[PDB]
C-alpha cells in the first residue's frame, strides 16, 4: 500500500547540482502525523540522515524544515502537497556524494508536540537509487586477450581483459552464446584515474587446441565499442 | 563525524540468540533497522521497546542508562543482515550507528582458488604492463591480498576490490596491479599472495 | 526577556488586553515593616489615571479593608491556549500550556510607581514587600477575572515576588 518511488539522473557529473524526486503513494504528504525527507548511504558505508520537512504549521511558522548541519550549505528540501512529491537538490557535488539515496518517511514525536515537532525514525522506506558523481569523460575499453598455458588439472582457464573505460557497464560473452557451463565474468575496478576496469574467465580442455580457437564478445553502449578478439597461447 | 557506537560485526548459529549494543542515546527516541545485502533498510523497532506491523516478537528493545540493545532470539537464515541503531539528538537532528554486521553460522568453511595472469603481447605494444590475480570460490567473504616481485613485497600499483557473492553461494574478488614494462622485464618472477582465515594461497609468473 | 504566568483553561486564543488596576489586601504580623499581598485580584479594560498611579483606600489604618490601585500606564497582557481544532476531536500540534505574557521591565517599571506612591501614604521609610495571597476562596489565590466574555482563574506569584526599598 504505502510506497515511496525515487527518480532522477543515475550519473551526475562533478561540481554540478544533483537532483532527485520522490513519488509518494499510499499516504498524503498533507497529513500532520509525519515528516518527509531523505537518508543517503555511500557504497558500503553507514546510513546518513539528509533532512526532512512538513507543511503542517503553528501560529509562528508556515511549516518546518530540518537539515543535517554539514549538508545544509548544499541542499534544498521540497514538498508538493497535492502532486504528492518530495524533492532534493544538492549543489556542487563531489565523488564523496556518491551514495544510494533513499526516500524516507519520518515518524516520531510529530503530530501533537510541545515547542516543536521531534521526528526520530524512518518508518517507511523506498527501494533507493545509486547516483555516481564523476570528474571524467567517456572512453572506449582497451581489449587484450589473456593467453593460458600450452602443456591446470586436465582443463585450463583463459580470459579477456577489459582495460581503461568510462562509464559502466560491459558485456562479454564467449563465442556468441556457444558455452554456458564452465563460464565466469569478474566485476569492475574503480581506477585511481577515475576510470574503470574488469575481466572474464572460461575453462576449456587441452585436446580442443589447434584448428579450434576461442573468441570473447565485448560490448560497450556509450563509447560505441563492439570489438571481439581471438585467444592463442605460446 | 558524530555516530552511535555499535560493534562492527556479530555472529550466532541457528536457534541461538544474539544481543547487539548501541551507545550515545540519552533520550528514548531509539530505533533499530534491518538491512539485507543487496536491499533497502526495514525498521524492526522504535520507542525503545515497540515493534512495527508484521515484525516477529523475537525482535526486542531494551535501554539501560545510555545504552540501547536489540535482541534477536532464535536465529534463522533470513536474520543474516546489517543492523543499524538510530536516535534523535539536540533539538531535531537524527543519528545512526555504524551498524553491526550479523552472520548466521552453519555454512561449510570454503577454500579459495587463484588464477594470476601476466600481460599480453598487444598490451606491451602501447608501453603498458598489468597483472591480474583472479580469486574465487571462498567462505566466509573476507579475504586479504598481497603482491611481491621475486621475493621482495610490492606497495605501488595495488587496486584491491571488495568481494562479491556468486551463484554458488561463495564469494569472489580481484586485485589489479598496474606497472611499467621496465620493472616487469628486469625482475624475473612475480608472486601474488591471497590470505584466507590465517592460511595463505600463492601463485607466480615469469617470462 | 518577558514573564509568563501559568494559566489553566480556555476558550479564547486571543484576549491581548491591557492592565488598568489591581486589588490589594494586607494581613496581620507587622514585626517592624509592612508587607502587602493581592486579593478580583486585577482589573482589566476600565479607566486609567491621568498622570502617574492614583492610589486610595476605604480605611488606610485598617488591615481588613481593600486598597484601590488605579494605574496611569496600560500594561499589555497577551493570553493564549493550544488553538488547532481542524482535526476532530483531539487537538493537534503544540500543546505548550495555557499562559499569559507580560514584559519583565514593563511590569517592574509600573510596580516602582506603586512603590513610590506607597511610601508617601505611610510617611516614607519605604520597605515595600510583595508576598503571596492569604486565601479564603480558590478565586482569591488564582486571579479570577473576565476577558472575552468568559470568566477564568490562573496563578500569578511570579508577578508579586519582589521587595522594594
Ligand atoms: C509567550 O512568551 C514566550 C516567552 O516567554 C514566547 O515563547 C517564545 O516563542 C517563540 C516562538 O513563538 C520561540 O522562538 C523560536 O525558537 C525556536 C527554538 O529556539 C531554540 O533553539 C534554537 C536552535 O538551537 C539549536 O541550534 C543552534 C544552531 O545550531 C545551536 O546554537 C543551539 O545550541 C541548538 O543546537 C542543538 O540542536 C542542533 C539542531 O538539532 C544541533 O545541530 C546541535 O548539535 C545542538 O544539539 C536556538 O537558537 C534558540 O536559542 C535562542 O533563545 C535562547 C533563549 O534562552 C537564547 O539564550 C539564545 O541566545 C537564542 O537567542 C533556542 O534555544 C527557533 O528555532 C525559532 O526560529 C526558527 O523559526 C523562525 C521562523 O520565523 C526562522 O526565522 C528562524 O530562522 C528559525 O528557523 C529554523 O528553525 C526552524 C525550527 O525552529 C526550522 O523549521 C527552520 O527550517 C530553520 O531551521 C534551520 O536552522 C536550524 C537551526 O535554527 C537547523 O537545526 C535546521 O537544520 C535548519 O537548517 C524561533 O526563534 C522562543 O524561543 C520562545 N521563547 C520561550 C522563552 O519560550 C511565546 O511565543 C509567547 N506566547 C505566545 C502565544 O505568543
Ligand atoms: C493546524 O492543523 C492543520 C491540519 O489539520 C494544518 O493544516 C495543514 O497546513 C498545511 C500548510 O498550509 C497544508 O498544506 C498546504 O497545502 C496546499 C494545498 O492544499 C490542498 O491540497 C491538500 C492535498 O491535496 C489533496 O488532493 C490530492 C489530489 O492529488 C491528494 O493526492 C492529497 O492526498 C490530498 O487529499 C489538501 O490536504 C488540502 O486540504 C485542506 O484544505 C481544505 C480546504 O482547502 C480543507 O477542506 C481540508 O480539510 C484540508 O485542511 C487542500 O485541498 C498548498 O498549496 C500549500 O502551500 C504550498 O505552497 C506555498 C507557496 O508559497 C507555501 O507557502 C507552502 O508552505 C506550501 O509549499 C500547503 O502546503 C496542509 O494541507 C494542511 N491540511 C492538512 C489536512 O494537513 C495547519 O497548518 C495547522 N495550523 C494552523 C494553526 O492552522
Amino acid at each position: 500500500q504505502p510506497q515511496l518511488q525515487e527518480s532522477g539522473p543515475t550519473l551526475v557529473e562533478a561540481s554540478e547540482t544533483l537532483s532527485l524526486t520522490c513519488a509518494v503513494s499510499g499516504d498524503s504528504t498533507a497529513a500532520c502525523n509525519s515528516f518527509w525527507g531523505w537518508v543517503r548511504q555511500p557504497p558500503g558505508k553507514g546510513l546518513e540522515w539528509v533532512g526532512s520537512l512538513s507543511h503542517c504549521a503553528s501560529y509562528w511558522n508556515r511549516g518546518w524544515t530540518y537539515h543535517n548541519p554539514s549538508l545544509k550549505s548544499r541542499l534544498t528540501l521540497a514538498l508538493d502537497t497535492p502532486k504528492n512529491l518530495v524533492f532534493l537538490k544538492l549543489n556542487s557535488v563531489t565523488a564523496a556524494d556518491t551514495a544510494t539515496y533513499y526516500c524516507a518517511r519520518f515518524g516520531g514525536e510529530v503530530l501533537r508536540y510541545t515547542d516543536w515537532p521531534k521526528p526520530a525514525w524512518v518508518d517507511l522506506w523506498g527501494r533507493g537509487t545509486l547516483v555516481t558523481v564523476s570528474s571524467a569523460s567517456t572512453k572506449g575499453p582497451s581489449v587484450f586477450p589473456l593467453a593460458p598455458s600450452s602443456k591446470s588439472g586436465g582443463t585450463a582457464a583463459l580470459g579477456c581483459l577489459v582495460k581503461d573505460y568510462f562509464p559502466e557497464p560491459v558485456t562479454v560473452s564467449w563465442n556468441s552464446g556457444a558455452l554456458t557451463s564452465g563460464v565466469h565474468t569478474f566485476p569492475a575496478v574503480l581506477q585511481s584515474s577515475g576510470l574503470y576496469s574488469l575481466s572474464s574467465v572460461v575453462t576449456v580442455p587441452s585436446s580442443s587446441l589447434g584448428t579450434q580457437t576461442y573468441i570473447c564478445n565485448v560490448n560497450h553502449k556509450p563509447s560505441n565499442t563492439k570489438v571481439d578478439k581471438r585467444v592463442e597461447p605460446k | 563525524q558524530s555516530a552511535l557506537t555499535q560493534p562492527p560485526s556479530a555472529s550466532g548459529s541457528p536457534g541461538q540468540s544474539i544481543t547487539i549494543s548501541c551507545t550515545g542515546t540519552s533520550n528514548n527516541f531509539v530505533s533499530w533497522y534491518q538491512q539485507h545485502a543487496g536491499k533497502a533498510p526495514k525498521l524492526v523497532i522504535y520507542d525503545v521497546n515497540k515493534r512495527p506491523s508484521g515484525v516477529p516478537d523475537r525482535f526486542s528493545g531494551s535501554k539501560s542508562g545510555n545504552t540501547a540493545s536489540l535482541t534477536v532470539s532464535g536465529l534463522q537464515t533470513d536474520d543474516e543482515a546489517v543492523y543499524y541503531c538510530g536516535s534523535l539528538v539536540g533539538n531535531w537532528d537524527v543519528i545512526f550507528g555504524g551498524g553491526t554486521k550479523l552472520t548466521v553460522l552453519g555454512q561449510p568453511k570454503a577454500a579459495p582458488s587463484v588464477t594470476l595472469f601476466p600481460p599480453s603481447s598487444e598490451e606491451l605494444q602501447a608501453n603498458k604492463a598489468t597483472l591480474v590475480c583472479l580469486i574465487s570460490d571462498f567462505y566466509p567473504g573476507a579475504v586479504t591480498v598481497a603482491w611481491k616481485a621475486d621475493s621482495s613485497p610490492v606497495k605501488a600499483g595495488v587496486e584491491t576490490t571488495t568481494p562479491s557473492k556468486q551463484s554458488n553461494n561463495k564469494y569472489a574478488a580481484s586485485s589489479y596491479l598496474s606497472l611499467t614494462p621496465e620493472q616487469w622485464k628486469s625482475h624475473r618472477s612475480y608472486s601474488c599472495q591471497v590470505t584466507h582465515e590465517g592460511s595463505t594461497v600463492e601463485k607466480t609468473v615469469a617470462p | 526577556d518577558t514573564i509568563t504566568l501559568p494559566c489553566r483553561p480556555a476558550p479564547p486564543p486571543h484576549c491581548s488586553s491591557n492592565i488598568t488596576g489591581l486589588i490589594l489586601t494586607r494581613d496581620g504580623g507587622n514585626s517592624n515593616n509592612e508587607s502587602e499581598i493581592f486579593r478580583t485580584q486585577l482589573l482589566l479594560n476600565g479607566s486609567l489615571a491621568e498622570e502617574e498611579v492614583v492610589i486610595r483606600s476605604v480605611n488606610f489604618t485598617d488591615n481588613a479593608k481593600s486598597i484601590c490601585v488605579q494605574l496611569n500606564t496600560s500594561v499589555e497582557i497577551n493570553c493564549t491556549r493550544p488553538n488547532n481544532n481542524t482535526r476532530p476531536g483531539e487537538i493537534i500540534g503544540d500543546i505548550r500550556q495555557a499562559h499569559c505574557n507580560i514584559s519583565r521591565a514593563k511590569w517592574n517599571n509600573t510596580l516602582k510607581q506603586i512603590a513610590s506612591k506607597l511610601r508617601e501614604q505611610f510617611g516614607n521609610n519605604k520597605t515595600i514587600i510583595f508576598k503571596q495571597s492569604s486565601g479564603g476562596d480558590p478565586e482569591i489565590v488564582t486571579h479570577s477575572f473576565n476577558c472575552g466574555g468568559e470568566f477564568f482563574y490562573c496563578d500569578s506569584t511570579q508577578l508579586f515576588n519582589s521587595t522594594w526599598f
